[PDB]
């Protein structure tokens, strides 16, 4: 009941965001903030009365809140919404990151801020609702209505650097990758659709009708494929991966639409809640060509983010990396390394999104992203580097940080079922010190390797420290008391890995 | 005792001459000229067949391609005036600078 | 090796294919009426001989 | 049979277009007047459309052998009429520029709604035949009415060339039907047959490649960006909406109605023209400078996603709703589209804006109008949120339905190119470049309102959904 207001809170203040933009040029940062505040605090609230830390796996479906409104009746289409602990887990993620998205841009005082906002706060609303969202057409639906503002923000709100060519190029190959991928899980959608009705003789596109569906192997497979191609596509997976860090690099500059747009992991959710359960023996064969993929992604990644002379390119591939670790746990059937697969999804997004936060805050200084230009930069700044190090720190999965957490659970069920691979990806741990130490190397430390690194730079203000010392707490707590975490997630990820290990 | 085949012969004969003489002809005056042997062998054959069939239909449809023929000629020769008027040449080919 | 990230041109070669087959394309449209009467005629004859061999 | 009073009562929109052409023509005759013409013309077109009404009272039933009235020729009559009385609402403002007589246009944009009806309505070979031509001839006149520039005289001599090649060659192919089967109604083409019998697969080859002429499918299709480019921006907005959807919906009840539908051999041949004009009229459009000529692939390319909807309409049941829901949220968008660039073009004055570099920056000096044409650019790639996604998941859900896999990969291909070039225009709109009247306000508010209704109907599909069901022919 409180779903619906957790989606339209943020359309409705994107709404508010452009139109009270005509009462001040400064007023609709304040409409984004309070309205990004009230949607977090309505997840937070969900999180206290749910009850997740006493709820046990009663199997699938078994839902905190949930929400029915017929949409499209004609095909059994409704609008249903539903929260459980993993997805309650990712919405007070996203309302987070949306908050620390609306303080990067607050010094943004343009002319056409209140549509930047409305992109924004529309962006937002459509990853709860991916989250939210159990009828199938709606979750499609919601995800590819997050793409529009994503290519309208990158498009035209983007890097100012480079020239307007190269950002219309990053922005329509990211929406070309995405609606494409989207469009071959429609097929799949559809096909699964009839199947059912064939199955049965009636229309539904509720994720708990179509769990029971009868299929033959070899069409559930198919199903299967087109599901994963959208969520690789996402995630990113290799090789379809390329869009990510050109959507990075021209992304706007102070970083919110790092952590509005991509930093939020739906692809890894939709793996965990749709292509596991509906299509559990489909995905039990899958498993060695999506375990080699993420080992393959780790190592790729790690090799490109070590390869790069661009920071941003840089923290991109280190997502990939991230994510490829988060890949080999999902396809592992193990309640250990899907508890550190949600652990590394949370700390992947808070160090991904402190990164991106100073990355931001650094080419404000310097005016260039070049590490070959910036060099010893320690000297030069009151806080930015010692915070960078904090957070390259993290990413390299730190004991103390949520990052080790998520990796090391992850390696520790992974080792219980595939043991080859996790000795792999443990060296792929390795590969991501070695890209961190460079690009902190690279960096702040070292000489000055041109002239505007040379010279002081201005301090941090109070409101870019507040945020960044807010991520470095949240992943401080996260890495010594991660259990409030496992307990909120445990019973949904309970559910999903007894219906994957039950029907295989 | 004229079979139905030999009839619809001799129409698609007409046809696909009408069809080569639009082809092979620059001049808009002569695409017209085919033009209206097209139509005309079409209308044949649909003579052809309401004379095979007993009916009045074949007639009817010949009717309507005729009255078609002559409305389209009428405003070929108008296209054809202003062609000539605004190029003072018929060569279809010039008129051709809407491309890619 | 992979500074250039060649899994993103490989991917990229559709694109590529997608540009070089519409350039290609693009050249039947000529504008002359001749040429498009011709292939109407050869439409036709395409679809008459597909329809007879089927 | 004869003509009763409920078969009248039946015709009521065929009869009203062909009164308001008399009653506008002597109006013409007694003096010219372009704004009392152009009136009488819209008050004649919405008076058809408000008898739709009495005509779904009246019910589903034949007049003669050549027309037949349900559900199906009222959602298809109501489609044409919407796009004629936005054709003369964006032809009224470009028309006021034009120095020669403009009474003329109205006259022949009745006489093409007047085919458009008929072509909803027929029954019949003798119908469709009438049908089409009554459409094509006024267009004819409408493509070249600006004689007097280059390219409207270019386009209007390949339009009327070509449509009497595609008439010709559709005339043969009935009379090749006719001559196996006996009868030119629908329901007896293939009764006497085993269904693949040589002379009527050959005739409705024939009749195939008019049609589909008539609907640039390809490979009868070279002509469509060269006269969507040459024709006058209003005319461009009639040749993509009204032409398309009445042939579209007489292809769709001939091949419901004939027996000849169901065979394989017609089938695979039209899925190999769906395949090549959805691949072929999306990579056309890739690298196109002028805003007339991508419209004019885009429409091969959505043409191709109907032919597709058309292919399945045998095997599964949902293929005449998708139809309509696609040809209604088609309808909308292209009137959108080529609506903000008739009213770019207004008032004439020889060469319209059709160059991309004319609509980039639009937004700095009509934000209104660039907002339209971007919903419009996001619609016809459907993208969800907009009644084009609507129409696009319509089709891939009959396509799977019927496994049609080729289709629905070429679809998906398609539609990915769709999203480059289309991206491409929308965002265009938005970059920085280096009226007065409220006939041209009823203009902008037809765009806007078309732009609100693809977004609140993509958003909120169930009435379309549940009007186009309603829209059932007689069985
Ligand atoms: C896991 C693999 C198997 C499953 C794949 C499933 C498909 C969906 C997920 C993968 C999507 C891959 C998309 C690849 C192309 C991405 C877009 C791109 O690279 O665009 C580049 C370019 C835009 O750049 P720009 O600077 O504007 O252009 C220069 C001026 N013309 O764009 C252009 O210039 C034109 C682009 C037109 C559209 C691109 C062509 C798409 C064709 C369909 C490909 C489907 C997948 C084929 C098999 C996989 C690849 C081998
Ligand atoms: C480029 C992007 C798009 C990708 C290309 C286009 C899609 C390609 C899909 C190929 C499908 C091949 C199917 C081969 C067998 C067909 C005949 C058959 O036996 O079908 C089985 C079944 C219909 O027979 P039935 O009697 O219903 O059997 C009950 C089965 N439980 O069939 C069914 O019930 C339906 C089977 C549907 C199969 C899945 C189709 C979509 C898969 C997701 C997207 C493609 C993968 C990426
Ligand atoms: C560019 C677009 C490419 C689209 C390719 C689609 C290929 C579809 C092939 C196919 O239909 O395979 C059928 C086979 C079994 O499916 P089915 O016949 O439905 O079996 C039911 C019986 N129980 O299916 C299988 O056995 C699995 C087919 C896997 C297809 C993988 C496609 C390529 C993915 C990686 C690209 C690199
Ligand atoms: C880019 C590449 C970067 C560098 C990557 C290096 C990768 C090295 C891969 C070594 C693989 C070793 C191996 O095959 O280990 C498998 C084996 C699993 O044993 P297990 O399956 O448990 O046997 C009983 C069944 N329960 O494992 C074991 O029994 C022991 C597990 C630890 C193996 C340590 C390997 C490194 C030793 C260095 C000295
Ligand atoms: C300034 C002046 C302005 C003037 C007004 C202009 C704008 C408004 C236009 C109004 C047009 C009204 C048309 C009304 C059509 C339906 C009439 C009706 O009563 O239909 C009911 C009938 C079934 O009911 P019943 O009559 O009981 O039949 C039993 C057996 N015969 O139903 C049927 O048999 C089928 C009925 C549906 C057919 C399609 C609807 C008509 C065409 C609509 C085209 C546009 C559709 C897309 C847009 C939808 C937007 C929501
Ligand atoms: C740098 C200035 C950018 C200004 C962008 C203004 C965008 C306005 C969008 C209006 C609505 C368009 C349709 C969206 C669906
Ligand atoms: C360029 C467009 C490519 C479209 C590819 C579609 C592939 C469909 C394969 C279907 C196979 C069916 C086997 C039974």
């Amino acid at each position: 009941m409180l779903l619906p207001w957790l989606i339209l809170i943020p359309f409705i203040g994107g709404f508010l965001c452009w139109q009270t933009e005509r009462f001040g040029v400064k007023v609709p940062r304040w409409i984004a903030l309070i309205t990004m505040g009230l949607t977090l605090a309505l997840s937070l609230q969900l999180w206290l009365q749910g009850g997740y830390s006493l709820t046990q796996s009663a199997g699938i479906p078994q839902w905190q809140s949930e929400f029915d409104m017929p949409w499209i009746p004609r095909f059994g289409i409704s609008i249903h919404l539903a929260i459980d602990g993993l997805s309650l887990l990712m919405v007070v993620l996203t309302g987070l990151l949306g908050v620390l998205a609306v303080l990067c841009s607050w010094k943004e005082i343009e002319k056409y801020q209140g549509f930047f906002h409305l992109n924004l706060m529309w962006i937002l609303g459509g990853v709860i609702g991916v989250f939210l969202a159990i009828d199938m057409f709606l979750f499609f639906f919601f995800w590819e209505m997050m793409l529009v503002p994503m290519y309208f923000l990158i498009a035209l709100w983007g890097h100012k650097a480079s020239d307007g060519k190269t950002r219309i190029t990053a922005a329509t190959k990211f929406f070309i990758y995405t609606q494409a991928s989207g469009l071959v899980m429609l097929i799949a959608i559809l096909a699964l659709v009839f199947v059912h009705y064939n199955a049965t003789g009636v229309w539904t596109f509720n994720y708990e009708e179509l769990l029971n569906t009868p299929m033959s192997s070899g069409v559930e497979y198919l199903l299967m494929l087109g599901f994963f191609i959208a969520f690789a596509v996402k995630m990113p997976v290799v090789p379809l991966h390329g869009w990510l860090p050109d959507a990075h690099s021209q992304a706007p500059t102070a970083g919110s639409v790092d952590l509005a747009g991509i930093l939020l992991k739906t692809a890894a959710y939709g793996l965990l809640r749709f292509s596991l359960p509906l299509f559990p023996n489909a995905s039990a064969e899958f498993a060695p060509i999506a375990m080699w993929l993420g080992v393959i992604g780790i190592f790729y990644g790690a090799w490109m983010a070590f390869a790069q002379t661009d920071i941003k390119r840089l923290i991109a591939y280190t997502s990939v990396s991230h994510m490829g670790f988060v890949l080999i746990a999902i396809y592992t059937g193990s309640q250990l390394a899907y508890q550190g697969a949600v652990i590394q999804m949370i700390a992947h997004g808070l160090s991904a999104a402190g990164l991106f936060i100073l990355c931001g805050q650094l080419y404000e200084r310097i005016h260039t992203r070049d590490m070959r230009m910036m060099g010893g930069l320690w000297s030069k700044m009151k806080w930015l580097p010692a915070l960078s190090l904090f957070f390259a720190v993290a990413t390299l999965g730190m004991p103390g940080t949520g990052n080790f957490v998520g990796e090391f659970m992850i390696l520790f069920g992974s080792f219980q079922v595939v043991p080859v691979i996790t000795v792999i990806s443990t060296f792929g741990l390795v590969f991501a010190s070695v890209y961190s130490l460079a690009m902190l190397h690279r960096a702040y430390f070292g000489k000055a390797k041109s002239q505007i690194a040379s010279q002081e730079l201005p301090g941090m203000s109070l409101r870019e420290l507040f945020m960044i010392l807010l991520l470095v707490v949240l992943l401080v707590l996260l890495g010594f008391y991660p259990q409030p975490i496992l307990d909120t997630s445990h019973s949904a990820i309970g559910n999903i890995q007894q219906w994957f290990v039950n029907s295989v | 005792m004229i079979p139905l085949q030999h009839g619809l012969i001799l129409a698609a004969i007409l046809f696909v001459l009408g069809l080569t003489g639009l082809v092979i002809r620059r001049n808009l005056l002569f695409m017209l000229i085919g033009l209206e042997i097209m139509i005309n062998a079409s209308a044949l054959a649909f003579v052809v067949a309401g004379s095979y069939w007993g009916q009045t239909d074949g007639q009817v449809m010949y009717i309507l391609a005729i009255s078609l023929a002559a409305a389209e000629a009428s405003i070929g020769l108008a296209l054809l005036l202003q062609l000539h008027r605004r190029r003072q040449n018929l060569n279809i080919d010039s008129v051709s600078e809407m491309r890619g | 090796l992979l500074k250039r990230d060649p899994l993103n041109s490989m991917m990229n070669i559709p694109a590529v294919l997608s540009r070089f087959a519409g350039k290609g394309l693009l050249l039947s449209e000529n504008g002359y009426l001749r040429w498009y009467v011709a292939s109407m005629s050869i439409g036709a004859v395409v679809v008459l001989a597909l329809l007879m061999v089927l | 049979m004869t003509i009763t009073p409920q078969n009248l009562i039946a015709l009521l929109p065929l009869l009203i277009v062909g009164l308001t052409v008399v009653v506008v023509m002597l109006s013409i005759a007694w003096r010219r007047n372009h704004f009392l013409n152009a009136t009488l013309s819209v008050i004649g077109l919405n008076a058809a459309l408000v008898s739709l009404w009495f005509v779904g009272q009246a019910g589903a039933m034949d007049v003669t052998p050549l027309m037949r009235v349900d559900g199906f020729a009222m959602l298809y009559t109501g489609l044409v009429l919407l796009a004629s009385l936005a054709t003369c609402t964006f032809a009224y403002p470009w028309l006021e520029g034009y120095n020669d007589n403009k009474d003329e246009f109205y006259l022949l944009v009745l006489i093409a709604a007047l085919g458009g009806i008929l072509l909803a309505n027929a029954n019949h070979l003798a119908s469709l035949f009438l049908g089409i031509e009554l459409i094509s001839l006024p267009l004819f006149g409408l493509v070249g009415y600006a004689f007097r520039q280059k390219r409207s005289l270019e386009a209007s001599i390949k339009y009327t060339i070509l449509s009497a090649a595609a008439s010709s060659f559709l005339l043969f192919g009935m009379a090749l039907v006719y001559a196996q089967s006996g009868d030119l109604s629908f329901v007896a083409l293939g009764k006497n047959l085993m269904l693949n019998e040589p002379l009527l697969l050959a005739g409705f080859g024939l009749m195939i490649v008019g049609l589909g002429f008539k609907l640039s499918l390809v490979p009868f299709h070279l002509w469509t960006p060269d006269v969507y480019q040459g024709a006058p921006a209003p005319v461009s907005t009639f040749l993509a909406t009204a032409s398309k959807i009445a042939i579209f919906g007489v292809v769709m009840r001939l091949f419901l109605y004939a027996p000849v539908g169901d065979s394989e051999a017609i089938r695979v041949v039209l899925a190999i023209i769906a395949f090549a004009s959805i691949i072929f009229g999306n990579l056309m459009a890739l690298s196109q400078t002028n805003i007339k000529r991508l419209l004019g692939y885009s429409s091969i390319s959505h043409l191709g996603y109907l032919l597709v909807a058309l292919i399945a309409l045998q095997t599964g049941e949902m293929s005449m709703e998708a139809v309509g829901v696609y040809l209604a949220g088609y309808l909308f968008s292209s009137l959108g589209a080529f609506g903000v660039v008739s009213l770019m073009s207004s008032p004439y004055r020889g060469p319209d804006a059709d160059s991309l570099f004319s609509y980039r920056g639009l937004f700095w000096h009509r934000p209104i109008l660039a907002a339209v044409m971007t919903v419009m650019m996001l619609s016809l790639a459907g993208i969800p949120m907009t009644l084009g996604f609507i129409g696009k998941f319509y089709v891939l859900a009959v396509g799977v339905q019927a496994h049609l896999w080729w289709l629905v990969g070429a679809v998906v291909v398609g539609s990915a190119i769709g999203l480059y070039y289309y991206l491409r225009v929308a965002v265009s709109l938005y970059l920085h470049a280096p009226p007065s009247n409220w006939q041209y306000s009823a203009g902008g508010i037809v765009v806007l309102i078309s732009a609100l209704l693809v977004l609140v109907l993509g958003v909120w599909p169930q009435p379309l959904i549940s009007i186009v069901r309603l829209a059932m022919p007689l069985m």
